[PDB]
RNA sequence: CCGGCCGGGAACUCAAAGGAGACUGCCAGUGAUAAACUGGAGGAAGGUGGGGAUGACGUCAAGUCAUCAUGGCCCUUACGACCAGGGCUACACACGUGCUACAAUGGCGCAUACAAAGAGAAGCGACCUCGCGAGAGCAAGCGGACCUCAUAAAGUGCGUCGUAGUCCGGAUUGGAGUCUGCAACUCGACUCCAUGAAGUCGGAAUCGCUAGUAAUCGUGGAUCAGAAUGCCACGGUGAAUAC
C-alpha cells in the first residue's frame, strides 16, 4: 500500500507518499530539479535519507503548495521523515537526533498598531 | 564618428551611444537602429561608415540637439510672454507643476542660503 | 456637527437622484463614439448639488465627515460607543 | 437537487441551524450529502480609540462570518414539507437555490 | 482613561449582544441606524419605564423588539395598549413590521444600567451623591451580588472643581474574562453640570 | 543579558563544505536575507582562492583567517569618572567571529570589480598577512598592551 | 493635460462673448469663471477674471488659447 | 481532447465546528530535604512554547467644549443662513517624521519557480478587439473556497554592462496625451517622447530591533468619484549579537 507522510512548515504543506522502487523523485509532477533541484536546499530535500538510505531503493511521489521556495523545500523534507513511519520506529530516533521530525513552528510575526512591522518601532526623537 | 549634433560619440554599444544626442532617449534610439536596420549591440568597429551615415539620416528626422534646445527655449520664453501661472513661475525660478515651496523645492530653486 | 452643514448634506442626496443618475445619464452615452451636434455636453447646467461626487459621506448619528465607515455608516466614535454594548451584530474586539 | 447556504455571526448556533435542517431531512425523506464547513470570512474593522489625536492608539475590531452548506440530494415532496414549516433561527441566513 | 469596556470585552464569553440580527453590508448600514432609532424614540417614552436594555432582532424582513423592563405593567398599559402605540410606530421606523416583547427584570438591584439610573434620577431629584451610592451598593450585596461598585464623576454637589469617589464593596474582577459582570452607564443633567455614573455588578463565574 | 544568560543559536553547517564555520561566513557577508546569492559570492571568492593559492579551499580559508585572528582586546569600563580601557584575553570562539566580520568588512571597503572579486583579495592579503584586515588585527593588539598596565 | 474629448467652458460665459462679437466690445467683461477654456472666438477681447477680492483685465490674444482664464488672473500675492 | 477533466473516489491537502495534549510531571545535577533554576528524556510543541487581547490604586488642573453631550458665557436682520471665486497647496528659512538614491550583493534585456491575506453589484470586471502606452469599445462570469480584481516581487537562468556622475540615480522642465468628476488654471492621478539636478555612502549628534526578529522583497484594505512615499494588514527570502 502507499505508505504516507505529510509534513508542513511555515504556510506550505508538502505530501509525501512512499513506495520501494528507485531513486527517483516526484514533486508537483516535476523532477527534483525541475521545480527547485538547482535552487538553494536541493540537498535538503534529499536530506532526510543521510542516516536513512536510498540512492535508488524507495521511491517518493509528492505534492506541495502554499509558501515559498524553503518553506516548501521544508513541508516536504518533514514529510519524507514522516513516511519514514512504515519503515518501523527504529530509524525514526535518529531522525528525532536530525531534527528532522519535529515541526517548524516559527511564523510570520503579525503587523501591530503602532509600529512598522511587528517588531520595526517608528523612529523618535524627543524635541 | 560625428553624426546629427556636433556631438562625435561611439566606441561601445550601439543604442546607448546613440542617446548621447540631446533628442534621443533609448526609445527614438532602438526606433533608429530598427528603422536602419542594423545591430544594436554594436560598437563602430566593423560599423563601416557607409551604415554611420544611413543612421545620421534617421536621425536627421527629429528636431534634436541645438534646434531641440532653441525650440524647447522658445516654449519656455512663449509661456512667460503670456503673463500665465506656468510662465510667472519660470520667470520666479521655482517650481512649475504645483509641487509644495513651502519646504523641498531646492532643484527648481537652487541651494538655500540666507 | 451644525444643522445647517447636515441640511447641506440630504438636500445633496435629494438632488443627487433627481436630476443624475437618472437625467444625467444623458452624457454617458451622449458622450461615446457617437458621431457633433455639440448641445451634447453644454447641459451640465443643472443644480450643482445634484452630482453625488459632492455627497461627502457623514457619521450617520452625530455628522462627524471624518473617521467614517461605510459598514456602520458612523463615526469611529461611535462606531466603538455601540461596539461595546453588542449593538453592533458580530462585531467584538479581536486578535490573532 | 436542493443545497442551502447558511451564514450566521455566530457560531455555536449556526451549526444548530445546520444540524437542525440536516436532522429535518434524514428523519423525513432524507439523503442530505451531509453539513460542509467552508471558508468563514472575517472581516475587519479597525479604528482610532481616543476621540483627538493619538493614532497610535485604536481598537481592532472584527466580524466573524460562517458558512454552511447541506445539499440535499433527493428532494421527497415531505422534506419539502420538512424544510418549510419547521425552521426559524433569526439570526442565521438561508439560501435556497444555488 | 485605561480600562476596556467590561461588557465589550465579555460578548464573545458570558455576555450577550444587544442585537444579534444578520445581514450583509449593503443594508448592515441603514439596519445600524434603525436600531438607534428605535432604542432613541422607546427610551424617551418608557423613561419612567425602569426599562433596563433593549434587545432588537430582524428575522427575515421583519423585526422584533425586546425590552427588558422592571415595570412591565405600565410598559404594557391598559390590557395590552401602550405595547400597540410603541409597536405601532416601531414598526413604522424600521418600516418592516414588529412586533415587540416585553421581558421582566428580576431584582432590578442588580441591573446596573437600572442602577445607574436611579442613581441618575436621585442626583437631579437633588440627593446626597454619598447617600446614593452607598444606598444602591447595599441593595445587591443585599440580593446576592458576590461584588458591585459605582463612581459618579464631577462637580458632585457643585464643587467648581470636580472629584469622582468611587465605592467598591465586596470582589469586582473586571480581569476575569469568565467573570459574569454587568456594567452599565448613566448621565445626570443637573443645574450646574453633567455627572456621569458607571456601576460594575459581579454576579459570579463560568 | 541583565539576568537572562543565554546559550548560542547554531546554522545549518554549509550547503556545501559541511562546516558551520562557513555557514556564519555567509550569514556575515549576507545582506537583505539573501542567502540565495550570499554563498555564491563566497564561493565564487573560495574558488579564486581555490586555484589561485592551489593549496585547496579548506586549508586555504584557514590560514588566511588564522592571520586576522585577534588573541586579546580592550573593553570600555566607565569607573570613577574615566572610561578606562580594559584589556581582556578574548575567547576562541569569537576570536573569528571577528576575522571574518573583519575579513567580510574589509573586502566592501576595496576597489576591485565585484564581491567574489574583493573578497578574494582580502583572504590573500590576509593570506601572507599584508590586508586591510590584518591590519584590523595589528591595530586591536596596539590598542590593548599599550593598556597592557591595567590587567 | 485632461478634456481629452470635448474641452469645457461655462454656458454663461461663452453667451457673454456673444454678447459681445456680434454686438461690439463692451467695458471690460466679468465672469468667475476661471475654470472656461479660452477660445478662438475671444481673441481680442478682455475678460475680467475673478481671483479672490476682484476680477482681473486680461485681453485675449493669438495663443492663450488652449489655457484657462484662471491661468492669467493670480491669486496669491506674494512680495 | 492529457485540462481533476468525467466517472467516480472518501484517503490525503484544506475548509470550521468539537476534542485530547505541556503539569517543572519524568530521570538527574544544583540549591537548606524547600522554592526555583540547569541539563537530559520523550514529545508537534519544555519550563508562563510563539503572538495578541487584557493596562490596578493612582501621576501630569496632561489631551478633547470641533465627534457627541453639557454648567456658565456671548452673537442673533448676525458670532446664524444661502451662492460664486479664491484659500487651507503661499515660501529667505528651521526642525520632526518618512520615501528614492549614490550603484556591480548592482543596472538591463529575455526566459522562468514558489506566497499569504483581503476585496467586490451605484461593485470586481474577464474574453475579444483597438491603442507603443495610460486607457478604450464591446462583452462573460461573479453577492461569490466557483467569477473578477490578479501576470507576486525578491529568486534562478542565460546574456549584456566593467567601476565612469556611468547602460548608477532619477529630481526638474518641455512637448503630447489618458481616466475620474458640472469642473483637473490655482491643486488630481496616471501614461508615451524628449529632458537627466543634487547624490560616489553623509560633522557634531542621534534612532530601531534579541528570531522567522532585524534587514530586504513584493500583496491587499479602510478612507475614497478621483486623489497614498502615510496608515492598517499579508506572506516571500532571512541574518548578526548578548561576557
Ligand atoms: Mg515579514
Ligand atoms: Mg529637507
Ligand atoms: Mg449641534
Ligand atoms: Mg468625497
Ligand atoms: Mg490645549
Ligand atoms: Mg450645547
Ligand atoms: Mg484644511
Ligand atoms: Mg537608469
Ligand atoms: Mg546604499
Ligand atoms: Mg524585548
Amino acid at each position: 500500500n502507499q505508505y504516507y507522510g505529510t509534513g508542513r512548515r511555515k504556510s506550505s504543506a508538502a505530501r509525501v507518499f512512499i513506495k520501494p522502487g528507485n531513486g527517483k523523485i516526484v514533486i508537483n509532477q516535476r523532477s527534483l530539479e525541475q521545480y527547485f533541484g538547482r535552487e538553494t536546499a536541493r540537498m535538503v530535500v534529499r536530506q532526510p535519507l543521510e542516516l536513512v538510505d536510498m540512492v535508488e531503493k524507495l521511491d517518493l511521489y509528492i505534492t506541495v503548495k502554499g509558501g515559498g521556495i524553503s518553506g516548501q523545500a521544508g513541508a516536504i523534507r518533514h514529510g519524507i521523515t514522516r513516511a519514514l513511519m512504515e519503515y518501523d520506529e527504529s530509524l525514526r530516533s535518529e531522525l528525532r537526533k536530525a531534527g528532522f521530525v519535529t515541526r517548524d513552528a516559527r511564523q510570520v510575526e503579525r503587523k501591530k498598531v503602532g509600529l512598522r512591522k511587528a517588531r520595526r518601532r517608528p523612529q523618535f526623537s524627543k524635541r | 564618428a560625428r553624426i546629427a549634433g556636433i556631438n562625435i560619440p561611439d566606441h561601445k554599444h550601439a543604442v546607448i551611444a546613440l542617446t548621447s544626442i540631446y533628442g534621443v532617449g533609448k526609445t527614438r534610439s532602438k526606433a533608429i537602429l530598427a528603422a536602419a536596420g542594423i545591430a544594436e549591440d554594436v560598437k563602430i568597429s566593423e560599423l563601416s561608415e557607409g551604415q554611420i551615415d544611413t543612421l545620421r539620416d534617421e536621425v536627421a528626422k527629429f528636431v534634436v540637439e541645438g534646434d531641440l534646445r532653441r525650440e524647447i527655449s522658445m516654449s519656455i520664453k512663449r509661456l512667460m510672454d503670456l503673463g500665465c501661472y506656468r510662465g510667472l513661475r519660470h520667470r520666479r525660478g521655482l517650481p512649475v507643476r504645483g509641487q509644495r515651496t513651502k519646504t523641498n523645492a531646492r532643484t527648481r530653486k537652487g541651494p538655500r542660503k540666507p | 456637527a451644525k444643522q445647517s452643514m447636515k441640511a447641506r448634506e440630504v438636500k445633496r442626496v435629494a438632488l443627487a437622484d433627481k436630476y443624475f443618475a437618472k437625467r444625467a445619464e444623458l452624457k454617458a452615452i451622449i458622450s461615446d463614439v457617437n458621431a457633433r451636434w455639440n448641445a451634447v455636453l453644454k447641459l451640465q447646467t443643472l443644480p450643482r448639488d445634484s452630482s453625488p461626487s459632492r455627497q461627502r459621506n457623514r457619521c450617520r448619528q452625530t455628522g462627524r465627515p471624518h473617521g467614517f465607515l461605510r459598514k456602520f455608516g458612523l463615526s469611529r466614535i461611535k462606531v466603538r460607543e455601540a461596539a461595546m454594548r453588542g449593538e453592533i451584530p458580530g462585531l467584538k474586539k479581536a486578535s490573532w | 437537487r436542493i443545497r442551502i447556504r447558511l451564514k450566521a455571526f455566530d457560531h455555536r448556533l449556526i451549526d444548530q441551524a445546520t444540524a437542525e435542517i440536516v436532522e429535518t431531512a434524514k428523519r423525513t425523506g432524507a439523503q442530505v450529502r451531509g453539513p460542509i464547513p467552508l471558508p468563514t470570512r472575517k472581516e475587519r474593522f479597525t479604528v482610532l480609540i481616543s476621540p483627538h489625536v493619538n493614532k497610535d492608539a485604536r481598537d481592532q475590531y472584527e466580524i466573524r462570518t460562517h458558512l454552511r452548506l447541506v445539499d440535499i440530494v433527493e428532494p421527497t415532496e415531505k422534506t419539502v414539507d420538512a424544510l418549510m414549516r419547521l425552521d426559524l433561527a433569526a439570526g442565521v441566513d438561508v439560501q435556497i437555490s444555488l | 482613561g485605561q480600562k476596556v469596556h467590561p461588557n465589550g470585552i465579555r460578548l464573545g464569553i458570558v455576555k450577550p449582544w444587544n442585537s444579534t440580527w444578520f445581514a450583509n453590508t449593503k443594508e448592515f448600514a441603514d439596519n445600524l441606524d434603525s436600531d438607534f432609532k428605535v432604542r432613541q424614540y422607546l427610551t424617551k417614552e418608557l423613561a419612567k419605564a425602569s426599562v433596563s436594555r433593549i434587545v432588537i432582532e430582524r428575522p427575515a424582513k421583519s423585526i422584533r423588539v425586546t425590552i427588558h423592563t422592571a415595570r412591565p405593567g405600565i410598559v404594557i398599559g391598559k390590557k395590552g395598549e401602550d405595547v400597540e402605540k410603541l409597536r405601532k410606530v416601531v414598526a413604522d421606523i424600521a418600516g418592516v413590521p414588529a412586533q415587540i416583547n416585553i421581558a421582566e427584570v428580576r431584582k432590578p438591584e442588580l441591573d446596573a444600567k437600572l442602577v445607574a439610573d436611579s442613581i441618575t434620577s436621585q442626583l437631579e431629584r437633588r440627593v446626597m451623591f454619598r447617600r446614593a451610592m452607598k444606598r444602591a451598593v447595599q441593595n445587591a450585596m443585599r440580593l446576592g451580588a458576590k461584588g458591585i461598585k459605582v463612581e459618579v464623576s464631577g462637580r458632585l454637589g457643585g464643587a467648581e472643581i470636580a472629584r469622582t469617589e468611587w465605592y467598591r464593596e465586596g470582589r469586582v474582577p473586571l480581569h476575569t474574562l469568565r467573570a459574569d459582570i454587568d456594567y452599565n452607564t448613566s448621565e445626570a443633567h443637573t443645574t450646574y453640570g453633567v455627572i456621569g455614573v458607571k456601576v460594575w455588578i459581579f454576579k459570579g463565574e463560568i | 543579558p541583565r539576568r537572562r544568560v543565554i546559550g548560542q543559536r547554531k546554522i545549518l553547517p554549509d550547503p556545501k563544505f559541511g562546516s558551520e564555520l562557513l555557514a556564519k561566513f555567509v550569514n556575515i557577508l549576507m545582506v537583505d536575507g539573501k542567502k540565495s546569492t550570499a554563498e555564491s559570492i563566497v564561493y565564487s571568492a573560495l574558488e579564486t582562492l581555490a586555484q589561485r593559492s592551489g593549496k585547496s579551499e579548506l586549508e586555504a580559508f584557514e590560514v588566511a583567517l588564522e592571520n586576522v585572528r585577534p588573541t586579546v582586546e580592550v573593553k570600555s569600563r566607565r569607573v570613577g569618572g574615566s572610561t578606562y580601557q580594559v584589556p581582556v584575553e578574548v575567547r576562541p570562539v569569537r576570536r573569528n567571529a571577528l576575522a571574518m566580520r573583519w575579513i567580510v568588512e574589509a573586502a566592501r571597503k576595496r576597489g576591485d570589480k565585484s564581491m567574489a572579486l574583493r573578497l578574494a583579495n582580502e583572504l590573500s592579503d590576509a593570506a601572507e598577512n599584508k590586508g586591510t584586515a590584518v591590519k584590523k588585527r595589528e591595530d586591536v593588539h596596539r590598542m590593548a598592551e599599550a593598556n597592557k598596565a591595567f590587567a | 493635460r485632461s478634456l481629452k474629448k470635448g474641452p469645457f467652458i461655462d454656458l454663461h460665459l461663452l453667451k457673454k462673448v456673444e454678447k459681445a462679437v456680434e454686438s461690439g466690445d463692451k467695458k471690460p467683461l466679468r465672469t468667475w469663471s476661471r475654470r472656461s477654456t479660452i477660445f478662438p472666438n475671444m481673441i481680442g477681447l478682455t475678460i475680467a477674471v475673478h481671483n479672490g477680492r476682484q476680477h482681473v483685465p486680461v485681453f485675449v490674444t493669438d495663443e492663450m488659447v488652449g489655457h484657462k482664464l484662471g491661468e492669467f488672473a493670480p491669486t496669491r500675492t506674494y512680495r
